[PDB]
RNA sequence: GAUCUGGUUGAUUCUGCCAGUAGUCAUAUGCUUGUUUCAAGGACUUAGCCAUGCAUGCCUCAGAAUCACUGCAGCAGGAAUCUGCGCAUGGCUCAUUACAUCAGACGUAAUCUGCCGCAAAAAUCUUGCGGUCCGCAAAAUUGGAUAACUUGGCGAAACGCCAAGCUAAUACAUGAACCAACCGGGUGUCUCCAGAGACGCCCAGCGAAUGAAUGACAAAACCAAUGCCUGCAGUAACACCCAGCAGUGUUGACUCAAUUCAUUCCGUGCGAAAGCCGGCCCGGCGUCUUUUGACGAACAACUGCCCUAUCAGCUGGUGAUGGCCGUGUAGUGGACUGCCAUGGCGUUGACGGGAGCGGGGGAUUAGGGUUCGAUUCCGGAGAGGGAGCCUGAGAAAUAGCUACCACUUCUACGGAGGGCAGCAGGCGCGCAAAUUGCCCAAUGUCAAAACAAAACGAUGAGGCAGCGAAAAGAAAUAGAGUUUUCAAUGGGGGAUAUUUAAACCCAUCCAAUAUCGAGUAACAAUUGGAGGACAAGUCUGGUGCCAGCACCCGCGGUAAUUCCAGCUCCAAAAGCGUAUAUUA
RNA sequence: GGGCGUCCGUGAUUUUUUACUGUGACUAAAGAAGCGUGACUAAAGCAGUCAUGACUGAAUUAGAAAGCAUGGGAUAACAAAGGAGCAGUUUUAAAGGUCUAUUGGAGAUUAUGGAGCUG
């Protein structure tokens, strides 16, 4: 079938390699997943050793991490914003690793009110908020799009391999990199 | 097909098949030792050639070398054991002086002629092959049996032979049947 | 997946004659390596003559009558290798697999107290789940809580009945080893100097009881005591001393002539 | 033993080839062959085609027996079928094939890994009874379906099929509270002090995903919180429960081993088999998960490799060399999509063409070499050509599947099948290669499996025998004596037997009370020669440059050392000519 | 309580390889070489030999290149240079100026000082 060998590749001299075996099963590749936005549908793939590799088709949600705060929240993917491979993969809204997506931002605001106590008053007994909040500060570009409603984020998992759409929120120079390329 | 039992060749034909000097020596050796064919001489050539070649390799090696103390005391041991060299000859240069009649004297066809158990050397080859000579109470039917030095004391007639202590042979026994029907 | 050995591709230390059949008993995976073991059909039939063929040989093993390290082994293809203890309760004999100085496997007879401990060399150390640091051994054992001074090159004394690591022997300069691979296999010597060479094979220089100096790779040495007198385990009848090939050839001719 | 010899001339020195010569586990052929031992044996030509039979299956005390099967007086044997492993090995063949295979040596920290070895294991609000969601209980006495079978059958058949009715589990599915821990995070009321404790709730298992933190190191002054002192002596750390219950993973090196917390795994993981025996509570097994050693798999490439220039440029749009995100993989990677760059290889022979598996090794060899390697061991590849798959830990499997191409068998014409480079054989092809044999006794492999007991696992692997002057060992065809006798013992016939799985063979034996046999020993040696090299006839008959011989030189023209023959010799001898390769 | 000298791992300091050659380390049997041994000899084979079991044997060696370690420094080799194209050491006190360890801990400020910077 699809193979991953160098039998069809030309030599560095430019010479053709003459083939004297059949294709092996141990050198196969398989058809790509092309994971998109949509309600979750997965198909497992029986890999070597009997292990299962879960193809992701049509994913809509994942655990996205806010790395300065070292937390994650299960949020819902909204749109696919920028892809470094092609602009055609943005238009069909394919989920790959490292593509830039927008996520829900509601569990992140709610966590930022429950932890640090800052909204965008009720437990007067526990002001361990004051034990934090002094040294720590929050980047302004995060807090703008956090209250705007959707946060740009980066996919850190391989969905056709794992069947998950986990990610990380863009911070720092990495957010300021991709904000220039969009607008 | 998957059989790993080994076999090699024990004789070699000479270069130059018609040398008038060589053909005269080998007819003397077939007569003085009672031999069937020239091939029995030619394995005694190759037996002695291999001794003459290893002992000439060991003299390239110095003394107090490991392959000359071992394996040079082995080739002097088998010359002393089979009667190829008497016990005075111990220097390893005497293996290079061995001749084909020095090996042919140690065949059981020759000792049975030399010990006195047979009138001629063609009497000895018959009596070996017709099961009359025992080396150590072991009937040996091979004329090319190389007799050791320690075996010379014990060559005698076989204990099952009619000439020894066994039953009488054929011409007496088929005559003893013909005198029985009458 | 190979399942067969040819008797020519079998190891030479087993000493199976080439003319008796095409095949040799391929030892299963298990404790010891295929190149470096002696499977129990060869011990029961070819070493010990308790069995005349392989059909009498599984009447012994499948019945549960041979114990390798206190546990009955019903496999004729079980890999028994170095430092293993083979007991038989019915015939009342127990043996230890050691290398003799010519490199071959040798069955050293044992007492009851010497047959409880075996000596095992660490091959890997890692941390398992929990935070339990286990020690991987050449015989395939995974001791879970070893002596905290265990490093990789060391030797653990084990006591296979009560599965408790009773002792440790570190690998240092002042120790005595047995060589379990290479040309020098079966020889016993003090350690002289260990040449490190990181990224490649450690070389270990060794001196024998007579004073013969010889070297191996340090993955081939197996430390068995604090010195050559205080060995933790009993060794075969030459005790790691390799005689000259000339002198040992003279002695057999002298012994054969003096016997007659 | 680092050796040569005939042939150019009227003779002579050379150059130089032809010819002799001795090997080949190198084949074929011719003529011969009495005994034994050891053996190769359809590789070469056609990886051409194949009739028939057979070559891979497994049951113990220990998964499932209501045969409408068998004895016995419910206990035992059990056909059959579910189930669990195996069929990816072995065996054949050598067609492919030159930055490939392969060898020695490394790498996998780039990865998968059943069986086997030593280990690990604290997740899960389930049952029973009563009441309508609660109560009291506890050795959890769980649920539905299929085979075999019966019934009715379809079909010419097919290692083809249908429907209904039964019934198992170690098949499938479900599911275990409390006994029963430590440890941690997030968090709301309550006794205290000027932050501390108790209680409550959500979450806290192995594995997996993503994110964050560990995964070490290489002189005093003043204010706040805090530590012991009665201002600082001396000091692991820590607000009690445990006053040392990890401040310490490994490597040459890790983003790894492992741990902490954040989020959530929706079937694509996690039973104490809701398991089976046995002993008189305990002992043998059998199984999920997790983890690592082992037996392996897959990839990568350090050095090496026949001839060819009447093959000098090769590669790059449609990946060629590299780079960036991904994708795909078991994983690394132009392996692959997008984009960018303009590279990479070559007279140190690229590129293309021809020869053909690669080593271990064989033949010959003073030394240097020159050759052969289809073939037993190791590796690679293939199963009529070419694909593509399923299942599984492992196959791009072929005594597995699907399709096409080329051949191809049965048909009741509707249809159904084939794959001997497995072992015997068959036809072709050729110069050229055996028995449609007996057996698991040994060597092993598989596996639910020791042997035995009503009661023998399968094996064309592999042995064994038949054919078998491939090649190798050992060896008869006579001895002894005064025309004429005396002794021998095989070939060969046979056994109280012995071998052998059974025979065969060889070995032993012709009385142990008691066993057949040499004479022309007719029981009969041949194959090539006799000018030279090259050992051995100036013999006799025939033919008359004829017929023929002669490797080469030459013989033969009516007295032939050479032809055709008889004699007699020589050489090797159960062998010996010839032809073609190949080494000296 | 100082000196001496090792071991292990880590930092800072200015650099010499290659061929060759001597020793090692690793490297499947079958095959080759051969040590024992009267399978009746031999081709073989790894066995067997001896007076309610004894000494057991299966020794050893060559095996292409490349790979690994180490010491010897003749001969050669790679590389660079082309000689204006060039590479002052210590005592002593003084000036200016730069970004860790202790004070019981930890946090935050804070001057002094060590050693280095240049005129
Ligand atoms: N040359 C091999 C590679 O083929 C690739 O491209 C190839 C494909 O685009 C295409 O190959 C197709 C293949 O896609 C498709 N799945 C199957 C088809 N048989 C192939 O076709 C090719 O093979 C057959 C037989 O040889 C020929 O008859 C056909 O003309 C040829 N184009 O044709 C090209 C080969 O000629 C890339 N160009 C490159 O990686 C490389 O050239
Ligand atoms: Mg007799
Ligand atoms: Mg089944
Ligand atoms: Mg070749
Ligand atoms: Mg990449
Ligand atoms: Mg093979
Ligand atoms: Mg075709
Ligand atoms: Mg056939
Ligand atoms: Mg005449
Ligand atoms: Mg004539």
């Amino acid at each position: 079938g699809i193979v991953r060998s160098r039998l069809h590749k030309r030599k560095i001299t430019g010479g053709k390699t003459k083939i004297h075996r059949k294709r092996m099963k141990a050198e196969l590749g398989r058809l790509p997943a092309n994971t998109r936005l949509g309600a979750r549908r997965v198909s497992p793939v029986r890999a070597r050793g009997g292990n299962f590799k879960i193809r992701a088709l049509r994913l809509d949600t994942g655990n996205f991490a806010w790395a300065s705060e070292a937390i994650a929240h299960r949020v819902r993917l909204l749109d696919v914003v920028y892809n470094a491979t092609s602009n055609e993969l943005v238009r069909t809204k394919t989920l790959v690793k490292n593509c830039i997506v927008a996520v829900d931002a509601a569990p992140f605001k709610r966590w930022y009110a429950k932890h640090y106590g800052i909204d965008l008053a009720s437990p007067k007994l526990q002001r361990e908020w004051i034990r934090r909040r002094r040294n720590h500060r929050v980047e302004k570009a995060i807090a703008d799009q956090l209250r705007e409603g959707r946060v740009l984020a980066r996919i850190t998992s391989r969905p056709g391999q794992s069947g998950r759409a986990d990610g990380i929120l863009l911070e720092g120079a990495e957010l300021q990199f991709y904000l220039k390329r969009l607008e | 097909m998957r059989n790993y039992n080994n076999f090699n060749r024990v004789w070699k034909a000479p270069r130059r098949p018609f040398e008038k000097e060589r053909l005269d020596r080998e007819m003397k050796l077939c007569g003085q030792y009672g031999l069937r064919c020239k091939r029995e001489i030619w394995r005694v050539n190759m037996t002695l050639s291999k001794m003459r070649r290893t002992a000439r390799l060991l003299l390239t090696l110095p003394e107090n070398h490991p392959r000359r103390l071992l394996e040079g005391s082995a080739i002097m041991r088998r010359c002393h054991e089979y009667g190829f060299l008497d016990e005075e000859k111990d220097k390893l240069d005497y293996v290079l002086s061995l001749t084909v009649p020095d090996i042919l004297e140690r065949r059981l066809q020759t000792i049975v002629f030399k010990a006195g158990l047979a009138k001629s050397v063609h009497h000895a080859r018959v009596l070996i092959q017709q099961r009359h000579i025992a080396v150590a109470k072991q009937i040996v039917t091979i004329p090319s049996f190389i007799v050791r030095v320690s075996s010379e004391r014990h060559i005698a007639f076989a204990d099952a032979s009619p000439f020894g202590n066994g039953r009488p042979g054929r011409v007496k026994r088929v005559r003893a049947k013909a005198a029985k029907r009458h | 997946a190979k399942k067969h050995l040819k008797r020519l591709y079998a190891p030479k230390d087993w000493m199976l004659s080439k003319l008796t059949g095409v095949f040799a008993p391929r030892p299963r995976p298990g404790p010891h390596k295929l190149r470096e073991c002696l499977p129990l059909l060869v011990i029961i039939r070819n070493r010990l003559k308790y069995a005349l063929n392989a059909r009498e040989g599984e009447m012994i093993l499948r019945q549960g009558l041979v114990h390798v390290d206190n546990h009955p082994r019903r496999d004729g293809k079980y890999p028994a290798g170095f430092m293993d203890v083979v007991e038989i309760p019915k015939t009342g004999d127990r043996f230890r697999l050691m290398y003799d100085v010519k490199g071959r496997f040798a069955l050293v007879s044992l007492s009851e107290a010497e047959a409880q401990i075996k000596l095992m060399k660490v091959v890997n150390l890692y941390t398992a789940t929990g935070r339990v640091p286990v020690a991987v051994t050449h015989d395939g054992h995974r001791i879970r809580y070893p002596d905290p001074h265990t490093s990789i090159g060391d030797t653990i004394v084990y006591n296979v009945k009560e599965k408790k690591c009773v002792d440790l022997i570190k690998n240092r300069q002042g120790k005595a080893v047995i060589v379990t691979g290479g040309a020098n296999r079966g020889r016993i010597g003090e350690i002289v100097k260990v040449e490190c060479h990181p990224g490649a094979f450690n070389i270990a220089h060794l001196k024998d009881a007579s004073g013969a100096e010889f070297a191996t790779r340090a993955a081939n040495i197996f430390v068995i005591g604090k010195d050559l007198n205080h060995l933790q385990v009993t060794v075969p009848k030459q005790q790691g001393l390799r005689m000259n090939v000339i002198q040992e050839r003279e002695e057999r001719l002298i012994a054969a002539e003096a016997r007659k």
